[PDB]
C-alpha cells in the first residue's frame, strides 16, 4: 500500500535494515544519497512515502543540507534517523520531525513504536450518500462500512430504536459484490414466535394446521444476497439454536420436509438491546453473538450528534421529493428548538415529526409555535 | 413485473360501508384502467358475494379444507374485477389460527397478473384476523361516520396498531356524510383526538355522501358504480379511485409477514 | 538462558537468518553442515540446544545422515526447517520429528509460533525420561502458554492421552474445550473412530432423548425415519459432552447406566443396545454446588472426574496473550486472509482486560481488527473503546 524510503550511503547497514524491513512485511525501496531522486519520480505523490529512514550520508554539504533539499520535497514527510545518535547541534527547525533517533541493530518493539508514531503524525498532518453528517461518530461509521462493505463477514449493527439501522445494512449491501442480488429483510420483533421458523425456512405443503401451500423462505430468497435480521435481540432461544445451526453448516431444511437446501447469503443483524447482559442473563446465546459480531458497528444517537439534525432534516426532506407526498420548509428558530431535544426514537421520530408536518401544512413553513407539542421549549 | 398495492379496508366500527367501500373503490379502479383483485377477508361471513350478487360455487372454505387450490376458486366479478370469496357461516372459517391466516396470506403469492391493487374487506372489530390483515397491507383505508362511536372505534384500532405494531401512517375516508363541511369535521375531531394521545399521520383523502342509490342498489343486488354510474356515490368513488391510483407504490419490504413479498424482493 | 543452531550452507541465508534473530533478540550460533560439532562443544549441554534450522544440504550423502547424526547429539531436538518443503522419501512413522516449514523469509508471528512449539516440545519430552514408546508431538495444538496453569493441563493431557477413561474439562465459557477434546481423541487409541460432538443446550430438552439415544419408527409424532443416536454414530470412537450440567437428572441417570453398564435404549424400542464409546464431558458450572442444590448427579459426578482438565481462563493467564495473538495470526495468514501487528502498548492494554469469553473474545479482536486496519501497525488508539485501558 504504502512505501518507505531508507536513504543510506552506508551499504552494510542499508542492507541490514532491507532484509529487517523485507522479513517484517514493510515495503521499501532501496536509496542513496545521488539516486534517490530517481526513487522519488517513481513515486506516484508525495502521500506514498510514509517516512524516510536516514542514515550515513557522504554527498556534498552533509545531512544538514540533506534534509533541505527532502524539506523542499515535502515538509510533511517525516525523519528518522538509523544507527545515528540523538541530535544536539543540529537546527532547531527540523527538530519537530525527529519522531525518534533508532540504533543499529534495530529492536522490534522501538522500530514498530516508531512506526506507529510516524502514522499517527501523518494522519495528523493530512460515498455512502444516503448517511449524512458531520460528527466524528458518523464518519467514523462510514469509515467502518467503507472498510467492511468490500469482504463477505457478519455485521452486527448496534444502537438505539429508530436510529437508521436498515440504511447503514442497505448502503453495505449495495456497495459489496453483491449488489446485483436481493435484499431481504427479516423484524424478530414483528412476527409471532411460532410463525418466525415457518416465514425464515419455509414450509411444504403440508406441515402444521395452516399450511396449504409450499413456499420459499427468506433464506432461500436472499440466495445470491444478503439477509437483515433486525431485532436479533427478541428472537426466541430454539431459534437462535436453529439459525445457529444453519449459519454452521450453511445448510437448513423446510418445515415439514427432509430435504436439504444450501444458501449463501450474507447476515447483517441489529440490535438496539445490550447483548453481553442477555448472555449474562442466558436470554441470548453466547455462541451465536460471537458468530454474529464478527464486526460491530456502534450507531450514534441524534442527542449526541445534535449538529447533524438540519442535514438528516434536509435530506428527509429531499426523500420525499422522490416519493411524491410533498415537501416542507424549516426556520432557523424551529431548527434550533428542534436541535434542543432529548429525541428518543431519533431517526423515526424526526421523521415520523417531518411527515406528520408535510401532511397537515403542505408547502408551508414551520415556526417555534407550528411545532405540535413537547418540541418547543 | 412490477410491486402490487395492497388496500386494506378498515374502520373497526361495524355498518360504517367497509365493503360498500371495497367493492366500489375496486369497481372505480378497474374503470380506471387496473386488473383489480379483491378479497372477502370476512371470512366467516361473506358480504362482497351477497352484494354483487354472485353465488361462488367454490369459496375459501374450500382453500383451507383442502379439496381444491387457490387459482380455481377466482370468480370473475363486475367490471372484469376478479374476487376471491369467503365462507358464509362455516365451522371452519369461524375463527383461524394466526398460522392459518399467515398460510392464506402467504398463499397468495400465487397470482402474478394484477396491476397492483389488491383491496382487502376486513371484517369488524380489532380482532386477531383484522390487525393480520391491516398488518400486511401497504395502506390502510379507515371508513368513519360522524358519530361517536365510530370515532371511538376508530381511534381504538389506530391506537392499537400504534402501540403494539408502530403503525404511524392511515388514510381516513368518511361515509354517510349529509355535507363536505361535515367530512372535514369528523376528519377534524379524529386528528383532535389522536394528537391529543398520540403521533401519528393522518391523512384525508374524501368523502363519500349519504346517498339513497347505495340503498336500492344493495337492495338489488348489484354494485352502486354499475347500478346507478351517475350518482353522487358513484361520482364519489370514481375521485376516490382517481385518488387513490396517485398514491406512491410501495418499493421496499418490511420485517414482517405481508402480501406479495415475491414482488417487493426480486424487482428492486 | 537458551540457545539455537542455523545449520545451512548457503552463506546468505545463513546471514540474513542471523541477523533476523539478532533483530528479535534470539541467541543463536551460526553453524554449517560440516563444523557445527566444533562451536556447538562451546555449550554446556545439550539441553541449551532449543532447536536447529536446516535448509538446504549440497555436502556429502543426504539429509538422513545428518539428522540420525543430529538424534545422536541428542534424541529430543526439534528441528525446523527454512524454505524447504519436507520431502516424500521417509517412513510416515520417520516423517514426523521435524515441527515447521518455514516459507522464506519467515514471518515474525510463525517464526516465534515454532520457537515456542520447540520450547514446548523441549520442555516435556525431553525431560519426562519415562515414555519408551516413540513420541506423538502434535497433541498440543491451541495449548500455547508460559503460564502455571497450561503447563498443568498440558501434563494432566499427557497423562489421559494413552489412557481410555472418561474425561471431565472444567472451565469458563469460551475456553477452547473443543479443541481439546479432538487432541485427546485423535492422539488416542481412538483415532480412527469418528469423533461426535453434541451440546446438550442446543438441543430442545423435549428432544434431547431422541437426539441422544435415537429413535425408531413412529416413536413420537414426526417420527417418519428410525434415525439412529449420537452414540452409536461414536461407537469405536468419543462422543464429547459439552455443557453436562444443563442435562436434566434422568438423562443423567442413563448417562451414568451407559458409563457403566454399557447399555442404552433408543426411543420406542424394547431391546438394550451395547456401544463401546469414550465421554468426554464438559461444563462451565459448579458440579459440586449444583449436587449439594439437588440438580446435578453426585454418582455421576464421581464417576466423571476422575481425570479433571481445568482450564483457566484468559484473565488469569493474561501473559500468554502475546503467544495466542501469535497463534491467531499464524492461521490466519496460513489460510491467506491478511495479517495484524500490534505495539508494546496494544498488547499491554489488551492484558488489563477482563475478557468475558475468553479466546473467543480474542480471535474475535483479532478477526475484527484483520478487517479495520489491515497491514498497518495496531496502537491502544485503534482498538476497541472496550479495550482501551490506562
Ligand atoms: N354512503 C352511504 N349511503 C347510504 N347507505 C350507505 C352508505 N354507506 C353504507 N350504507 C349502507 O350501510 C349498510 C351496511 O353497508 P356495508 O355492508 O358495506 O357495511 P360494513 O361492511 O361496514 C358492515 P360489517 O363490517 O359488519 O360487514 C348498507 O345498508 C349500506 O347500503
Ligand atoms: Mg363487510
Amino acid at each position: 500500500e504504502t512505501k518507505l524510503l531508507l536513504i543510506d550511503d552506508n551499504l552494510d547497514r542499508s542492507r541490514d535494515l532491507a532484509v529487517i524491513l523485507n522479513f517484517l512485511g514493510e515495503d521499501q525501496l532501496t536509496c542513496n544519497s545521488e539516486d534517490w531522486r530517481e526513487v522519488a519520480a517513481g513515486l506516484s505523490n508525495s502521500r506514498e512515502a510514509l517516512c524516510v529512514l536516514l542514515g550515513s550520508v557522504e554527498s556534498k554539504g552533509g545531512a544538514v543540507e540533506l534534509l533541505k533539499q527532502l524539506a523542499s520535497w515535502d515538509e510533511y514527510l517525516p525523519i528518522l534517523l538509523i544507527g545515528e545518535p540523538a541530535p544536539a547541534d543540529w537546527p532547531e527547525e527540523l527538530r519537530r520531525r525527529v519522531l525518534a533517533s533508532l540504533e543499529m541493530p534495530p529492536s522490534y518493539n522501538k522500530l514498530l513504536d516508531s512506526l506507529h508514531r510516524a502514522q499517527v503524525y501523518r494522519e495528523m498532518y493530512d460515498l455512502f450518500r444516503s448517511l449524512v453528517g458531520t460528527s466524528r461518530a458518523i464518519q467514523q461509521v462510514r469509515q467502518m462500512m467503507q472498510q467492511v462493505a468490500d469482504t463477505d463477514a457478519s455485521v452486527l449493527i448496534l444502537g438505539e430504536s429508530g436510529t437508521g439501522k436498515e440504511v447503514v445494512a442497505r448502503n453495505l449491501h449495495y456497495h459489496s459484490k453483491r449488489r446485483e442480488g436481493p435484499f431481504v429483510p427479516v423484524n424478530c420483533g414483528a412476527i409471532p414466535a411460532e410463525l418466525l421458523e415457518s416465514e425464515l425456512f419455509g414450509h411444504e405443503k403440508g406441515a402444521f394446521t395452516g399450511a396449504i401451500t409450499s413456499r420459499a423462505g427468506r433464506f432461500e430468497l436472499a440466495n445470491g444476497g444478503t439477509l437483515f435480521l433486525d431485532e436479533i435481540g427478541d428472537m426466541p432461544l430454539p431459534m437462535q439454536v436453529k439459525l445457529l445451526r444453519v449459519l454452521q453448516e450453511r445448510t437448513f431444511e423446510r418445515v415439514g420436509s427432509n430435504k436439504t437446501q444450501n444458501v449463501d447469503v450474507r447476515i447483517i443483524a441489529a440490535t438496539h438491546k445490550n447483548l453481553e447482559k442477555m448472555i449474562e442473563d442466558g436470554t441470548f446465546r453466547e455462541d451465536l453473538y460471537y458468530r454474529l459480531n464478527v464486526f460491530p458497528i456502534e450507531m450514534a444517537p441524534l442527542r449526541e450528534r445534535v449538529e447533524d439534525i438540519a442535514l438528516l432534516l434536509n435530506e428527509l426532506i429531499s426523500r420525499m421529493e422522490h416519493e411524491k407526498r410533498g415537501s416542507i420548509r424549516f426556520n432557523s428558530a424551529a431548527i434550533m428548538s428542534l436541535c434542543r431535544h432529548d429525541w428518543p426514537g431519533n431517526v423515526r421520530e424526526l421523521a415520523n415529526l417531518v411527515e406528520r408536518l408535510a401532511i397537515m401544512h403542505p408547502y408551508g413553513v414551520i415556526g417555534v409555535g407550528e411545532l405540535p407539542k413537547k418540541f418547543r421549549h | 413485473m412490477h410491486p402490487v398495492q395492497v388496500i386494506a379496508v378498515t374502520g373497526g366500527k361495524g355498518g360504517v360501508g367497509k365493503t360498500n367501500v371495497s367493492v366500489n373503490l375496486a369497481l372505480a379502479l378497474a374503470d380506471l384502467g387496473r386488473r383489480v383483485m379483491l378479497l372477502d377477508a370476512a371470512l366467516g361471513l361473506a358480504n362482497v358475494d351477497v352484494l354483487l350478487g354472485l353465488t361462488p360455487k367454490r369459496t375459501l372454505a374450500d382453500v383451507i379444507e383442502g379439496r381444491c387450490e387457490l387459482r380455481d376458486v377466482l370468480l370473475l366479478g363486475p367490471g372484469g374485477v376478479r374476487i376471491v370469496p369467503a365462507a358464509s357461516g362455516t365451522q371452519s372459517m369461524v375463527h383461524l389460527s394466526p398460522m392459518q391466516h399467515a398460510g392464506l396470506i402467504q398463499a397468495f403469492s400465487d397470482i402474478s397478473d394484477n396491476l397492483d391493487v389488491l383491496v382487502v374487506d376486513t371484517a369488524a372489530g380489532i380482532g386477531d384476523s383484522v390487525v393480520s390483515f391491516v398488518r400486511a397491507a401497504q395502506e390502510v383505508l379507515l371508513v368513519v361516520c360522524d358519530e361517536p362511536t365510530s370515532i371511538t372505534d376508530a381511534y381504538a384500532l389506530i391506537k392499537l396498531l400504534n402501540r403494539d405494531h408502530g403503525m404511524t401512517r392511515f388514510r381516513v375516508l368518511a361515509n354517510m356524510a349529509h355535507s363536505p363541511q361535515e367530512g372535514r369535521n369528523l376528519f377534524a375531531k379524529l386528528t383532535k383526538v389522536t394528537d391529543r394521545f398520540l403521533d401519528v399521520a393522518l391523512q384525508y383523502v374524501g368523502v363519500i355522501p349519504y346517498d339513497e342509490s347505495v340503498r336500492k342498489a344493495v337492495q338489488k343486488q348489484r354494485a352502486v358504480y354499475e347500478a346507478f354510474p351517475r350518482s353522487k356515490a358513484s361520482l364519489a368513488f370514481k375521485a376516490v379511485a382517481q385518488k387513490v391510483d396517485s398514491w406512491p407504490l410501495p418499493a421496499n419490504p418490511r420485517g414482517h409477514l405481508e402480501f406479495f413479498v415475491e414482488r417487493l424482493v426480486q424487482h428492486p
